[PDB]
Parts: structure tokens; sequence; C-alpha cells
């Protein structure tokens, strides 16, 4: 993880890096 | 506002963490 602008899919993929690999994760399935 | 602290401006883990808590 490196710090940037993000947005859309980018931005998920980020939320899942940091946290959706822990589990916690809401998964906007589309 | 997560499209406005990352979209628009810079953010990092340490933030993206608050979104998933």
């Amino acid at each position: 993880f490196v710090n940037q602008h993000l947005c859309g899919s980018h931005l998920v993929e980020a939320l899942y890096l940091v946290c959706g690999e822990r589990g916690g994760f809401y998964v906007p399935a589309t | 506002g997560i499209v406005e602290q990352c979209c628009t401006s810079i953010c990092s883990l340490y933030q993206l963490e608050n979104y998933c808590n």
C-alpha cells in the first residue's frame, strides 16, 4: 500500500487490500 | 466521506481502515 488518489474500483481494491483481507468487508458486488 | 477523502485528496491505509472499522 502507498498513499495516493484512489477512486472507483481502485478505491475498493485499496479497502480490500488493507481490510477486506482481514475479513472486514461489505463487498460491493457489481 | 470516502470519495472526498480519496478521490479528491490524498488518503492512506490509516484512513481507509476507518471505513472498515
